[PDB]
């Protein structure tokens, strides 16, 4: 078993990402949006800081 | 000194160091339900091992009879 | 007491999208904006929950913890519910 | 008596059940988060329109998972176990090693429970690196002796 | 000032030598180290708090990355970062209980 | 002879698996109530 | 070595190296031995249980071989769907037909076949044209795994190039027509019978199928929805520089 | 059974619980979850046949008949149920060309005493 960092847990990751690749599907997934896309609808969404 | 010997000429013998820790406890969690995880917690927090190699005890001759590391190695 | 440790936690034109906002746009919307499972309905919802066109546009009900916002518009969108109150 | 009322030990096992949910969930919830929020690639092997498919599969399982413990540990890490007084860590209503309040490490100072040693209460103590340079010197020698000690493999 | 990083391949010089950046991606092959494609060249600060042997708190490792903003939202703080399991926080869950006598066995059993 | 060597293998062995749980409550009481119940079988004074 | 290429890039060591091989056609005790950079007695003493070789016997590579093969090599093997040669004649219209002739199972089949599986049930519907093999079933070539050209130098001479892949100058002059001077040439061909050859990419890589084997679900719907590219930052995003800072920069 | 695959587990409800768990060894979560799991029958079988784990034990026997030891190694990682006699076979068979006699004796002692003596054949 590895221990301590991430970097140590190579095969962890693997199978996490398969995991997480099966169970969800695309079509949940693509409900999900980013700040500048829902940020887009503002009359003003842009300016400079 | 303990270690596997290699007589083939693509095997090279490294005369190595190795340091790791023991402990074991004695006073209050040499016995009851917690020693499990309480030793457990002792030797992975006591997991490193230093492995240690002479560089100039890497610089002899391999089975082939060529230097095994030379300068530019 | 140490520095911005407490544990019970503005208008403003030129850091509007950078005062009680996340760092980058890149990130995506938090949990609250999202179903995360079966539910039998929330009576209120957390107040970090970004205020999208659909809330504006759809209007059933918004309830946070109390608030109620009756009044859509879409000056809001792209802003969580702290800086709204 | 007795010990202490059990709502305290309710509060203090819901504090405890709260660390073990932080050691189940800290993994998992870190390697979401530094998928899910990384703009570079990942790999050469996936690049483009797989990794963006990749975060946003994995952000939707991160938030599917209902109880995820993404709470830090510097929130509820104040909690006394013998009495029921609230201190708060970084003050001096709270000791770090024996991890109870001002009030209770009295009562065990005075009780003779602990072996204390009593110094000066405007020096230093006897710690070379605590007179040396203070709290954050000594913070520095714990780092130094975990971590920076030792030759990455 | 601002430039462009160069390399030179060993078949092009007119005496072959393995270079320093190969060198480098041979060792981030064996150490399995992450290369960060937007670390600044200019930015080089050292912990001179630390590293100089002239000052009070001097260990001649860097104890502070000089970064200001090196926060929790950053993935390569993540991935570095030492995880909470068997550190001293699993002692403190384990061992910090209200009664000692619950954590050396059960009452129903000892009774 | 192997069954001396297995007797001394018995009285001082120890795997790491079981130096986990050989301390447990529930095996140190089981062996106080073995010795309460039965220890005119196995002890070497209460033969005498 | 970006983030991440720690688990998804490389293997761990070592790597393993293939020390079992097959016999071919007209190959002979001196053939095979030139084929896996090996002496000829070397090759017997790692096989003194055969006295000779024939075509399609496994033979045992031995382990000071400079030319052993990495497994699973670069080369995909392909399979059409719409060949005649099996038993029905016709398109191949069932997993357990197609994994029987591939010799592997139905499930290393549906991890590569995403887009066949997902779109299409276990019929078949003939738009697909044909399907890679899983990554199991993969053979590696000593020509596809050693790259068949060699860099020249600033300063080369044909004993150079002769001395650094452990080959005669005579060897690289048949390869190679020929030719004396070397300084007109970016690139020499290398003879098979070069003991100190190049591979072609980093033995410890992954290969491609093998991730592609974790993101089975990815691909699958990724040729469904249609889906060619999602943007990660707005269309006038480079206008503001202080207002877009992912956290990378 | 293919339908009846899988393990219910607990919710730590009273304090007793809470001390329990508090009290456990180092090895309870994988201990309970592998007793919990597959065991010698009551004829005195292996536990070996298992429906949902049978294709892997054929990708197994596969990459170790055509040499591919270490990607047979890397799926023996994977497996939850008791492999059958004939991965030990296969895998020490890859490893006799090689000459790998230290990765042999692992693979003999990871099911000699471990898993139910799979590997003493």
């Amino acid at each position: 078993s590895p221990h301590g960092y991430i970097r140590h847990f190579e095969n962890e990751v693997r199978d996490l990402l398969q995991y997480v690749d099966g169970v969800t599907p695309w079509k949940q997934a693509q409900k999900i949006r980013t700040y500048w896309e829902v940020r887009s609808h503002h009359p003003m969404p842009q300016f400079n800081r | 000194r303990i270690g596997p010997i290699g007589l083939e000429p693509h095997q090279f013998n490294v005369p190595a160091e190795l340091g790791f820790v023991e402990q074991y406890d004695n006073l209050q969690y040499k016995r009851y339900d917690w020693q499990g995880w309480y030793q457990r917690m002792l030797d992975v927090h006591n997991r490193n091992v230093s492995l240690r190699c002479r560089i100039c005890d890497l610089q002899r001759l391999d089975g082939n009879g060529v230097q095994f590391v030379d300068m530019q190695t | 007491y140490p520095f911005l440790r407490r544990p019970h936690i503005n208008p403003s034109a030129p850091y509007f999208w950078s005062f009680m906002t996340a760092k980058s746009q890149m990130a995506f919307l938090p949990e609250e904006n999202y179903i995360t499972g079966d539910w039998t309905g929330k009576f209120f919802v957390s107040k970090r929950q970004v205020y999208t066109l659909q809330h504006a546009t759809s209007g059933a009900k918004v309830r946070v913890k109390i608030f109620e916002f009756n009044s859509p518009s879409r000056w809001n969108i792209g802003k969580e519910m702290n800086t709204l109150t | 008596g007795q010990d202490v009322p059990k709502r305290h030990t309710h509060f203090v096992l819901e504090s405890r059940l709260m660390y073990e949910k932080s050691f189940r969930d800290c993994w998992l919830h870190s390697v979401c988060r530094a998928i899910s929020q990384l703009d570079e690639p990942l790999s050469k092997t996936v690049v483009g329109t797989h990794q963006k498919m990749l975060q946003r599969k994995v952000t939707c399982f991160q938030y599917n998972q209902y109880g995820l413990f993404k709470t830090p540990y510097y929130r509820l890490a104040n909690v006394d176990r013998y009495h029921a007084v609230q201190g708060v860590a970084g003050t001096r209503e709270w000791v770090p090693y024996v991890n109870v309040s001002y009030w209770t490490m009295n009562k065990m100072v005075r009780g003779g429970n602990l072996l204390v040693h009593r110094v000066h209460y405007t020096g230093w103590g006897t710690d070379s690196h605590l007179k040396k340079g203070g709290w954050e010197h000594r913070w520095n020698k714990v780092l130094q002796r975990n971590v920076l000690q030792y030759s990455r493999i | 000032g601002v430039h462009r990083v160069g390399y030179t391949h060993p078949s092009t010089l007119p005496v072959p030598c393995a270079q320093r950046w190969d060198l480098r991606l041979a060792r981030a092959r064996i150490f399995q180290e992450y290369i960060e494609e937007k670390a600044p060249g200019a930015w080089q600060l050292e912990d001179e708090r630390s590293m100089s042997p002239e000052f009070k708190t001097f260990t001649g490792y860097p104890m502070r990355d000089m970064r200001p903003g090196y926060g929790q939202n950053l993935p390569d703080y993540i991935m570095k970062k030492r995880l909470p399991n068997n550190t001293h926080y699993e002692l403190f869950a384990r061992r910090d209980i209200p009664n000692e006598d619950n954590a050396m066995y059960g009452k129903y059993l000892y009774d | 002879l192997m069954d001396e060597v297995e007797d001394s293998l018995r009285k001082f062995q120890t795997y790491r698996s079981r130096f986990y749980e050989w301390g447990r409550a529930v095996k140190q009481f089981d062996f106080i109530e073995f010795r309460r119940r039965n220890g005119w079988l196995y002890d070497l004074h209460l033969m005498k | 070595h970006r983030m991440f290429s720690f688990a998804l890039d490389w293997q761990s060591a070592p790597v393993n190296r293939l020390s079992t091989d097959t016999v071919h056609e007209g190959e002979s005790w001196d053939a095979v031995a030139q084929r896996l950079g090996c002496s000829v007695g070397e090759l017997k003493d790692a096989n003194a249980e055969r006295e000779t070789i024939e075509a399609g016997v496994v033979i045992n590579v031995p382990v000071t071989a400079t030319r052993r093969l990495t497994s699973f090599g670069a080369t995909p093997l392909v399979l059409p769907l719409k060949t005649t040669s099996a038993k029905d004649g016709e398109r191949i219209r069932t997993w357990e037909e197609a994994a029987a002739i591939l010799d592997c199972t139905v499930e290393e089949l549906q991890q590569c076949n995403g887009h066949a599986a997902l779109t299409y049930q276990k019929e078949f519907d003939s738009s697909v044209t044909e399907l890679v093999a899983p990554l199991s079933c993969w053979t590696s070539t000593s020509e596809s795994e050693f790259s068949p050209v060699e860099r020249v130098h600033a300063n080369d001479t044909l004993v150079a190039i002769a001395r650094r892949l452990q080959c005669s100058e005579e060897a690289l002059r048949a390869v190679n027509d020929g030719i004396t001077d070397v300084s007109g040439l970016d690139f020499v061909r290398v003879p098979p019978e070069a003991r100190r050859p190049r591979r072609l990419v980093e033995p410890q890589l992954r290969p491609q199928a093998a991730t592609d084997a974790l993101l089975a679900r990815t691909i699958a719907e990724e040729e469904t929805f249609k889906l060619k590219s999602i943007p990660h930052l707005p269309q006038n995003a480079e206008r503001f520089p202080h207002e877009y800072h992912t956290p990378t920069s | 059974d293919p339908n009846r695959v899988g393990l219910n587990a607990a919710t730590l409800d009273c304090r007793g619980r809470i001390y329990r768990w508090l009290r456990r060894g180092p090895f309870f979560q994988v201990d309970n979850y592998f007793r919990r799991s597959v065991k010698l029958n009551r004829d005195g079988t292996l536990p070996t046949d298992f429906v949902h784990e049978a294709p892997l034990m054929r990708k197994i026997i596969r990459l170790a008949h055509r040499g591919h030891l270490k990607a047979a190694c890397e799926e023996y990682r994977r497996v939850t149920t008791v492999p059958p006699v004939e991965v030990y076979r296969a895998l020490t068979a890859c490893c006799v060309p090689g000459a790998k006699l230290a990765d042999a004796v692992s693979i003999f002692e990871d099911g000699d005493s471990k898993l139910f003596y799979v590997s003493r054949d």
